[PDB]
RNA sequence: GUGCAGUCGCGAAGACAACCAGGAGGUUGGCUUAGAAGCAGCCACCCUUGAAAGAGUGCGUAAUAGCUCACUGGUCAAGUGA
RNA sequence: AUGGUUUGGCACCUCGAUGUCGGCUCGUCGCAUCCUGGGGCUGGAGCAGGUCCCAAGGGUUGGGCUGUUCGCCCAUUAAAGC
C-alpha cells in the first residue's frame, strides 16, 4: 500500500511518483495510463490515489474523492490558503459550497449525514483559516 | 546591557551582603520568578546572558520583567600597579542581591516551558537560586 | 562512553542506574551511553 | 456566599517575646493575638498543622471560631508573617467579628477563559478591596476573558461581586490587561 | 517479594533434598547443588513443592527473597527438561565443524579458532551455518554462549560473525 | 476515567439497555477500526454496538435480568444492543462474524433468558 | 543510595509493570520550499466513527513506505505513582 | 574550580654574603601520554583517522642560525612528550 495524490492533467514518473513506489516493486507505465483515462474523465480536480499491491506485484488502485483543502481552495476562488489560519483570511465561503463539498466527502469521509460531513469540512476550512457562512 | 545613564558618586565602598531580603520578595508582575537563596553582586553581563537565555527558549509569545538593575559600580585598579595611589576607575556594574530577592519574572501560557526556560536562566547566575510562582 | 561530571538520559529510552557506586546511563543506541566519572 | 466558621483550638500564652516565641515556632505552634472592636488583645498559640490547613482550603481570608480556654470566640485572620526563605507562618493576627459585621478585606483574583491566539494577558492587580458580611466574605474573585481582542482592559469595576458586596478600591484600578503577543523583534530589544 | 512470595512447583519425577540452608536437586538430566542466604530460610511444603521466606522488610531480605527464590527454579528445571542455547552464524565462508567435545570455528582469520567444551556442556552441530550447545546450568549454558559470541568483533556493516536466532543487530551503510 | 464518570457509564449504558430488546455478547479481539467502523454503519442503522469493560457492564447490570450474563463477560467484550426490531443485529452480526472470523459471538440475551452461540444462532434465523 | 515525616494523584468500579488486541476517515491540514505527506521551519491546531486515536511523544526515510507511542478494551493479582 | 610552572601583589627568613642566565656531566620524581600496550563512541566500508577512558615498564636522533631558553629550517624516526 502507499499513498499519493497526483495531478488529474499529467501522469509523467517522477521522484513523487518513482522511488515512492519503486522501491515496493511494481509496474509504472501501466499506471500512469490507466489512471489518466479515469482522471480525465473528471478533468477537474487533483485526484488522491491509494495503490493496493499484492504478493505477485499485481496492484489496484483506488481512486477517491478530491481532496477536501483544494476542493476548498477551489470553491473560494483562492489559489493558495491563508499562510496565518484564522488571523489572516483569504475568502469566505458559504453553507450550500460547504455542503457540496460535503455531499462530495459523503462518499469519502467516516460520517453519518450530511451535517456531520458538512461540520468536517469546516474543520478543514479552519485548518487553512477559510471562513464559513 | 543596562547601566545607569548617570549616578552622582561613581566610586563607591563595596555594598555589603549581610541579612536577607526586606523588600521585593514577592512576584508581582508575572506569573513564574526566580527567587535567590544566596547573597552575591548579580553583575551587568550575567543579567543579559540570563535574559537572553529565556528570550531564546519561550520564542515568541511571553513577557520578562527584570527587577534587578545593577546601578552600583565597582572598581578595579589598572593590571601590573603595587598598592597605593588611589582608587581605581570603575569597571562593572552589580546589583546586590540577599536571599529573598526576586530578580526575573516570566509569563507564558503553559507551565512546563516556562519553568525550563527560567531554569537556563538559573544556570547563568552564581547563586543558587530556585522558580516559584505567584500563589500561596 | 562519554565520561562527565553530569550525565543525563538524553533520549526517552535512556535509563540511568548505578553500577558498583557509579552512575551510569545505558540505552540501546551506543551514543547515548555514558557514565559519571 | 455564606460559609461555616472552621474551628480551632487556642490556648494563651504563658510567657510573650522572642525568646518564648522561637521557642513556640519549635513545638509546632504559630504564636498569635487578638484584638477587635471589643478592645481586649489576647495572645495565643495556634496549632500550626491545623492552621495551615484552614488556610489551604478556605483561603487567606478565613473565618474562625477560636475556643480560647473553653470559651467561643469569632475571629477573622487581619494578617500573616510569612518567612521569606522557610515561607513558614511566624506569626497571625486575628479580629474579632460579630455576625451581621462589615468589614473590609482584600480578595484574589483569578482569570479564568481562553484568549484569543494572538493575545498574552497580564494580570497587573493581585488583590482587590472589598466590604462584606464577615461570614459573607468570597473566598476569591474570577474574571472571564474569552474571546476579548486587541488591546482590552478588565478594569476593577467591570468584575462581577456576589451580592452584598461592595468595590472599596476606586474601579480605575486595571486588573486585567490583554495585549498584542511579543515577537521575538520585540523580546530581543526589551532589557537593553 | 512478589517473585519471592511465589511457591515453586516440583514435578513428580524430581527428588528435592533440603540441609537447612543447603539444597540439592537430583533429577533425570543429572544432579546439582545449591546453597541459599543467611536471612532466607528454605523450607519444604508438604504438598511437594518449595517454599522461601524472608523474615523481616529491608533491603536484604526483600532482595535477596526474589533472587533465593528463582535460583531454585532455575536449579529444577535445570534437572528436568535442560537448557539448549541456539546459535547461528552469518557470513561468507564462515563454517562450523565439531570435532569431538570440541567446537571449530572458521570465522576468516589466517587461523581456525577451536572451543573446548567443559564439563556439563555439550556441542551439537546441525548445519555449517547453524549448531547449539546444551547443558544443565542457565548460568553455564549462557556464560559459553557469551564467549563464542565474542569470537568475532561486532560487524554493523554486513552482519558477519556469530549471532543468536533471535538476535536483531543495529546495521549501518558505509558509503564513502 | 474517574469515579463519576464510571458511575455514569453504568447509568446511561443501563439507560440504553432498558429499553434495548435484546443484547448479544461478542468478541473483537484483532479487528481493526475500519472494519470496526463498517459493522457499525452495518449495525448503526437500528441497533448499537458497544465494547464496554467488563465489570462496568457488571454494575450496570445488577438492575434488570441481565444479571445472568456474569459469566459471558471473561476475555474482550463486545455487546450489541437492538433497540429497533429485535433479529436484525442477529443476522449482520453473524455475517460480520463470518466476513472476518476473528469475531465470535460469546453469547446473547433476550425476553429474559440467555442463550449459547448455537441457541443464538437459532434466534438469528427465526 | 538510604532513614524519617507531610501533601497530592490513581486503586478490588482490579491500581502499576508485563502479556493480547485495537491505535482510524477527512488528510499529503494551510504557508513554506526541490520536497515538507504526524515526524527542516511557521500558522491554526479542528470535525467525524466512536471504547481510543494527538493537526501526532519518538526512530526511520531525499519525500513516501515502515517500527512505534500517546490512548482504549481483555487475562493477571495488592498496592502504585509524583 | 584544580595546579602553583608564567607576569604580578606582600615584604616573612638570609645584605658580619643563600653565586645570578644558557651549555656540559649526572640523575631522580609526577602524569595533564609523543611512540609502544588495552578499550568505548564515531559523520568507523578498507588503509588511515577524530574524540574520550585505562596505563608511567622502556624509549624519546643528528645538524644550519642565535649567548641564547624559545623559535624557523635541513635529513631521518615508531616518537622526536609536558
Amino acid at each position: 500500500l502507499i499513498k499519493l495524490q497526483i495531478q488529474a492533467g499529467q501522469a509523467n514518473p517522477a521522484p513523487p511518483v518513482g522511488p515512492a513506489l519503486g522501491q515496493h516493486g511494481v509496474n509504472i507505465m501501466e499506471f500512469c495510463k490507466a489512471y489518466n483515462a479515469a482522471t480525465e474523465s473528471q478533468r477537474g480536480n487533483v485526484i488522491p490515489v491509494e495503490i493496493t499491491v499484492y504478493e505477485d506485484r499485481s496492484f489496484t488502485f483506488a481512486l477517491k474523492t478530491p481532496p477536501a483543502a483544494k476542493l476548498l481552495l477551489k470553491a473560494a476562488g483562492v489559489q493558495k490558503g491563508s499562510g496565518e489560519p484564522h488571523k489572516t483570511k483569504v475568502a469566505k465561503v458559504t453553507w450550500d459550497q460547504v455542503r457540496e463539498i460535503a455531499e462530495t466527502k459523503k462518499a469519502d469521509l467516516n460520517a453519518n449525514d450530511i451535517d456531520a460531513a458538512a461540520k468536517i469540512i469546516a474543520g478543514t476550512a479552519r485548518s487553512m483559516g477559510i471562513t464559513v457562512e | 546591557m543596562l547601566i545607569p545613564r548617570k549616578v552622582k558618586h561613581r566610586k563607591q565602598h563595596h555594598p555589603e551582603q549581610r541579612g536577607i531580603a526586606s523588600g521585593g520578595t514577592s512576584v508581582s508582575f508575572g506569573d513564574y520568578g526566580i527567587q535567590a537563596l544566596e547573597h552575591a553582586y548579580i553583575t551587568n553581563r550575567q543579567i543579559e546572558s540570563a535574559r537572553i537565555a529565556i528570550n531564546r527558549h519561550i520564542k515568541r509569545g511571553g513577557k520578562v520583567w527584570i527587577n534587578i538593575f545593577p546601578d552600583r559600580p565597582l572598581t578595579k585598579k589598572p593590571a601590573e600597579t603595587r598598592m597605593g595611589s588611589g582608587k581605581g576607575s570603575p569597571e562593572w556594574w552589580v546589583a546586590n542581591v540577599k536571599p529573598g530577592r526576586v530578580l526575573f519574572e516570566l509569563s507564558y501560557p503553559d507551565e512546563k516551558t516556562a519553568r525550563d526556560a527560567l531554569t537556563r536562566a538559573i544556570h547563568k547566575l552564581p547563586i543558587k537560586a530556585r522558580i516559584v510562582t505567584r500563589e500561596e | 562512553m562519554k565520561v562527565n561530571p553530569s550525565v543525563k538520559p538524553i533520549c526517552d529510552k535512556c535509563r540511568v542506574i548505578r553500577r558498583h557506586g557509579r552512575v551510569m546511563v545505558i540505552c540501546s543506541d551506543p551514543r547515548h551511553k555514558q557514565r559519571q566519572g | 456566599t455564606a460559609n461555616i466558621p472552621n474551628k480551632l483550638t487556642a490556648n494563651v500564652r504563658t510567657r510573650t517575646g522572642k525568646g518564648a516565641s522561637r521557642q513556640a515556632r519549635r513545638d509546632g505552634k504559630v504564636p498569635a493575638v487578638l484584638y477587635g472592636h471589643g478592645t481586649d488583645p489576647q495572645h495565643l498559640e495556634l496549632n500550626a498543622r491545623d492552621f495551615a490547613a484552614v488556610l489551604r482550603s478556605h483561603g487567606t481570608n478565613a473565618i474562625l471560631t477560636l475556643d480560647i480556654e473553653g470559651t467561643e470566640q469569632l475571629a477573622l485572620t487581619k494578617a500573616l508573617d510569612v518567612h521569606p526563605i522557610r515561607r513558614n507562618i511566624q506569626h497571625a493576627d486575628l479580629l474579632v467579628v460579630q455576625r451581621g459585621e462589615k468589614v473590609t478585606v482584600e480578595v484574589t483574583v483569578l482569570v479564568e477563559g481562553d484568549a484569543t491566539p494572538g493575545t498574552l494577558v497580564t494580570q497587573d492587580a493581585n488583590t482587590i478591596e472589598i466590604e462584606a458580611e464577615a461570614l459573607s466574605i468570597p473566598e476569591q474573585l474570577t474574571v472571564s476573558v474569552e474571546g476579548v481582542e486587541a488591546g482590552t482592559q478588565i478594569t476593577a469595576g467591570q468584575i462581577s461581586l456576589p451580592e452584598g458586596v461592595n468595590l472599596i478600591s476606586d474601579p480605575e484600578l486595571l486588573v486585567v490587561n490583554v495585549v498584542e503577543a511579543p515577537s521575538a523583534e520585540a523580546l530581543e530589544e526589551e532589557g537593553a | 517479594s512478589r517473585i519471592g512470595k511465589q511457591p515453586v512447583p516440583v514435578p513428580s519425577g524430581v527428588d528435592v533434598t533440603i540441609n537447612g540452608q543447603n539444597l540439592s536437586v537430583k533429577g533425570p538430566k543429572g544432579t546439582l547443588t545449591l546453597d541459599v542466604a543467611e536471612p532466607i530460610s528454605v523450607s519444604r511444603a508438604e504438598d511437594g513443592a518449595i517454599v522461601v521466606t524472608r523474615p523481616d522488610d529491608e533491603r536484604r531480605s526483600r532482595s535477596l527473597h526474589g533472587l533465593s527464590r528463582t535460583l531454585i527454579a532455575n536449579l529444577v528445571t535445570g534437572v528436568t527438561e535442560g537448557y539448549t542455547q541456539k546459535m547461528e552464524i552469518f557470513g561468507v565462508g564462515y563454517r562450523v565443524q565439531l570435532k569431538g567435545q570440541n567446537l571449530e570455528f572458521a570465522l576468516g582469520y589466517s587461523h581456525p579458532v577451536l572451543i573446548e567444551a567443559p564439563e556439563g556442556i555439550t556441542f551439537a552441530v546441525e548445519s555449517p551455518t547453524k549448531f547449539s550447545v546444551s547443558g544443565i546450568d542457565k548460568q553455564k549454558v549462557g556464560q559459553i554462549s557469551a564467549v563464542i559470541r565474542r569470537l568475532r568483533r561486532p560487524d554493523p556493516y554486513k552482519g558477519k560473525g556469530v549471532r543468536y536466532e533471535g538476535e536483531q543487530i543495529r546495521r549501518k551503510v558505509g558509503k564513502t | 476515567m474517574a469515579k463519576a464518570d464510571k458511575a455514569t457509564a453504568v447509568a446511561d449504558i443501563a439507560e440504553q439497555f432498558k429499553a434495548s430488546t435484546a443484547t448479544v455478547v461478542t468478541e473483537y479481539r484483532g479487528l481493526t477500526v475500519a472494519n470496526l467502523a463498517e459493522l457499525r454503519r452495518a449495525l448503526g442503522d437500528s441497533a448499537t454496538y458497544t465494547v464496554a469493560k467488563n465489570t462496568l457492564v457488571k454494575r450496570a447490570a445488577s438492575e434488570a435480568g441481565i444479571e445472568g450474563l456474569d459469566e459471558l463477560f471473561a476475555g474482550p467484550t463486545a455487546i450489541a444492543f437492538v433497540k429497533g426490531e429485535a433479529v436484525d443485529a442477529a443476522k449482520a452480526i453473524k455475517k460480520f462474524a463470518k466476513d472476518n472470523k476473528a469475531l465470535v459471538i460469546k453469547g446473547g440475551y433476550m425476553d429474559g433468558k440467555a442463550l449459547s452461540v448455537a441457541d443464538v444462532e437459532k434466534i438469528a434465523d427465526l
